[PDB]
C-alpha cells in the first residue's frame, strides 16, 4: 500500500497564518530522488499547484503565491508541513499534498484532500 | 554462389533505415545512412569474386568511405538521440565529420575508429541527461525510451561490435552479414520518434 | 509559468460511447503531460503521464496521444464509473499548472 | 630563410576569420576554419625545408586534409551566406562534406575540387534568392548585403582563385601567402553579420 | 523629379462606393519591378496600408478590408484608381498612394495626400 | 497581419537634444523596418529603410539600429524642422503595417 492523509483547522478568521499538514505511508520522503507535491482548489475553480519538497531538502512555491507560501518536513513523524500567511478569501479551497517519484515526476498517490474556509 | 554475394546482398540492410529516416524528417541522417548504404555495397561487391568486374572506383577509396561512412553512421545516429539545439547540433555534427575524417585516415583497420566517437558521443549525451536529470529531479528520458529506443538500440550496438571485432575469427559471410543487419537495427532505434527540428 | 486549456469545460457522452478531451499549452512542453481522473469527493488517481503512457491498473479504454502544445485525453466505451471531472498536468518544468479541467457527464 | 617559412607564416592569415566567426555565433564555420587553419599550416610546414622536421603526421594525410579542408571552408562559409532553416540546414551541410570528401580523395591535385562545390553553392543559394526574389517582388539580400558582404567576398574569392590556380606559375613564397590572405578575407567577408539560429 | 497627386469626391453619403484617382510623374509603372501603394489614415489614428498594384499587373490588400476593396492602373494616361465599397464612418480619413521600387520595397515618394468623409 | 508598437505615443524633447524612439514588432521581421516622418498637412518622406540605411538627402543625426523584434529611430542634435509626427513600417511581407505613430514634440 501507499497512503497520504491531509489535516488543517478546517475553519479559521481572515488576515492569519495556518499550518497544513500531510502525513505519508507505505513510503518515506528519507526515499532518495522521492518528493512531495501540495495543490489545492479553490471552491468553483480548476486546481492550482502551491508547493514542492524534495529527499534533498531543496524547496519551491507557485511564484504568484511565494510571497506567503513555507513548506518544512520531519521524515522521523513521516510528516510534510505546509504554512500559509495572510489568509484570504480566495483561499476558500480544498488543499491536497501528492506523492511524486524518480521514475514518473507526475504525483502519483493523492491524499483525500482537506476542507479550508476563512469566516467571522 | 551465395557464401560470395551475402555480404554484398545484405548491404541493403540499411534501406530500411534510410526509408525509417525520411519518413522521420530526419534528412541529414537519411544522406549518411544512403551514402554508407552504397559505399559499404561497393566496398563488398569490389572483394566479391563472382562481381568484383563491375565497379568503377580503386579499393583504397571505398575502402575509407565504407568504414569512415559506418563510423559516422554511429555518430549521427547517437546526435539524433542526443537532440542539441544550436548553435551545438551543428557544432557536435562537425566535431563527428572531423574527428572521424582524420581518425579513419590515421588507421582505418583499428577498432578505435568506432570506439573513440561512440565513446565521445555516450560522454556527449551522459554530460546532456545528468544535468536534464538534475534540472528535472528525475530519470530525464521517460522510461519509455529507454526501454524502446536505448536498451534494444545500444543491445544491438553491442551485438554489432561484438560480430565485426570477435566472431569475424570464426566467419565473414555468415557473420559480416548478420552484422550489416544488426547495426541498420541500432540506426533505426537510436533514432527518435519525429526530427522536433522539422516536424 | 504556462498557462494550459482543455477544450471542452463540460462533455455530455452517452453510456458505451468515446470522448476526446483535447488540450493545448501556451508553448512547448516535451510530451511531459499526464492526464488525471478526479471522481467527486475523493482524492485523484493518475491515468495516463508522459502524453501516452498509462499507469499500472487502468483498463486499455482510456489513450492518450499529441506532441508540441496539443495532446489528446480519449475514452473508450466510457462505463458509468467513468463520469468524473478529467484535469491535464503540464509538468516539464518544477513549476506545474493544471488544465481547467473537462467535468465529463452522462448525456 | 623568410622566403621558404611565408607559406607557413601566412598560414595564420584564417586566425582572424575563426575569431571573427566564434564572436559571430557561427561555431561549426569556426571549427571548419581552425582545423583548415591548423591543417595548411602543417601542410606547408612539412614542405619548407627551414622546420619539415618539426612535424608528426605522414604527408598523404596533411595533403589530402589541406585541400579538403580549404574546400569546405568554401562551402561553409557560402552556406552561412544562404543561412538556410531546417532541416535544410543540416542537409546541405552534410551534402558539402560527403560530396568534397569523396571527391578530394578521388583526386585533390584537379581545379575540380573546389569549382564543383562553389558551383553547387552558387546555385544552391541562386535558386533560394531567386524564389525570395519572386516572393518579394523586390532585390532580396539588402543593397547593403550586396555592396559589403557578396560583392568584396566574392571579389577577394576572384583573387583566391587567380592567385592560386594561373599566378602559382610565377611564384610559390610571396603569391600562395596573399593567396592565404585573399582567401581568409572572402570566409571574414562571406559570414553575415550574426548567427541567426544562435543569437 | 518624381512627383504624385491623389483625387476624389472628397464628400459623400454613406452606403456608396466612390474611386479614387492617383496621378503619378517622373516615372511610369509600366517600368520592369515598379509598384504603387495606397496607405489611408483615420482621422486620430496611426497609418494603415489598404492596397498594392505593379508593372506585372499583379494586386493586393489589406485582408480585413479586402472584400470591398478594388484597385486598377492606365499607364497610358499614367495613373492607378482605388475604389472603395459600401462607404461608413471608419472612412473618414486622409488617402495617400505611395511609389514603391524594385530595390528599396518600403515606399520612398508620397503624393501630398487627399481627405475623404461621409456626411448628410 | 504583424501588429507594430511604437513605445512613446508621443514624446516631448529640448531643441538640439535626442530622443531614441523605440519599437516592437509581434514576431521577427528580418529588419526589413523603414522609418517615416510625417510633416504636419504634408505627405510623409522616407527617412531610413531596412532598419539602418539612410535614403540619399537625409542629414546625418537621423541613425536606426535594433534586429529581431526590437528596433531603435534616433534624432541627435534634433531642429525645430525635426517636430513632426515619426512611423515605422514592417515590410518583410507585402502585408505591410505601420506603427502607432510618435507625435514628437518640443519641451
Ligand atoms: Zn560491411
Ligand atoms: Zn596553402
Amino acid at each position: 500500500q501507499v497512503t497520504l492523509k491531509e489535516s488543517g483547522p478546517g475553519i479559521l478568521q481572515p488576515s492569519q497564518t495556518l499550518s497544513l499538514t500531510c502525513s505519508f505511508s507505505g513510503f518515506s520522503l528519507s526515499t532518495s530522488g522521492m518528493g512531495v507535491s501540495w495543490i489545492r482548489k479553490p471552491s468553483g475553480k480548476g486546481l492550482e499547484w502551491l508547493a514542492h519538497i524534495f529527499w534533498d531538502d531543496d524547496k519551491r512555491y507557485n511564484p504568484s503565491l511565494k510571497s506567503r507560501l513555507t513548506i518544512s518536513k520531519d521524515t522521523s513523524s513521516n510528516q510534510v508541513f505546509l504554512m500559509i500567511t495572510s489568509i484570504d478569501t480566495a483561499d476558500t479551497a480544498t488543499y491536497y499534498c501528492a506523492r511524486r517519484t524518480w521514475l514518473l515526476h507526475a504525483m502519483d498517490y493523492w491524499g483525500q484532500g482537506t476542507s479550508v474556509t476563512v469566516s467571522s | 554462389v551465395a557464401k560470395l554475394l551475402l555480404p554484398t546482398l545484405s548491404s541493403l540492410a540499411f534501406l530500411p533505415t534510410v526509408s525509417i529516416a525520411t519518413k522521420r524528417r530526419f534528412y541529414m541522417e537519411a544522406m549518411v545512412y544512403l551514402f554508407t548504404m552504397f559505399f559499404v555495397a561497393f566496398s563488398h561487391a569490389c572483394d566479391g569474386p563472382g562481381l568484383s568486374v563491375l565497379c568503377f572506383m580503386r579499393r583504397d577509396i571505398l575502402e575509407y568511405f565504407s568504414i569512415y561512412g559506418t563510423a559516422l553512421s554511429m555518430w549521427v545516429s547517437l546526435m539524433a538521440l542526443a537532440d542539441f539545439d544550436e548553435p551545438q547540433r551543428s557544432t557536435f555534427t562537425m566535431l563527428g565529420v572531423l574527428t572521424i575524417a582524420v581518425r579513419t585516415f590515421h588507421d582505418r583497420w583499428g577498432y578505435g575508429v568506432a570506439s573513440g566517437p561512440i565513446g565521445t558521443a555516450t560522454l556527449i549525451i551522459a554530460v546532456k541527461w545528468l544535468k536534464k536529470m538534475k534540472e528535472k529531479k528525475g530519470l530525464y528520458p521517460d522510461k519509455s525510451i529507454y526501454t524502446q529506443q536505448i536498451g534494444p538500440g545500444l543491445c544491438f550496438g553491442a551485438l554489432a561490435l561484438m560480430l565485426r571485432f570477435f566472431f569475424e575469427e570464426w566467419d565473414y559471410t555468415y557473420v559480416h552479414s548478420f552484422y550489416h543487419c544488426a547495426l541498420a537495427m541500432s540506426f533505426v532505434l537510436l533514432l527518435p520518434k519525429v526530427n522536433k527540428k522539422a516536424g | 509559468d504556462i498557462q494550459m486549456t482543455q477544450s471542452p469545460s463540460s462533455l455530455s457522452a452517452s453510456l458505451g460511447g468515446k470522448v476526446t478531451i483535447t488540450c493545448k499549452a501556451s508553448q512547448d512542453i516535451n510530451e511531459y503531460i499526464a492526464w488525471y481522473q478526479h471522481k467527486p469527493g475523493k482524492g485523484p488517481r493518475l491515468l495516463i503521464h508522459y502524453t501516452s503512457t498509462l499507469q499500472p491498473g487502468i483498463p486499455s479504454r482510456f489513450s492518450g496521444s499529441g506532441s508540441g502544445r496539443d495532446y489528446s485525453f480519449s475514452i473508450s466505451n466510457l462505463e458509468p464509473e467513468d463520469i468524473a471531472t478529467y484535469y491535464c498536468l503540464q509538468y516539464d518544468n518544477l513549476l506545474w499548472t493544471f488544465g481547467g479541467g473537462t467535468k465529463l457527464e452522462i448525456k
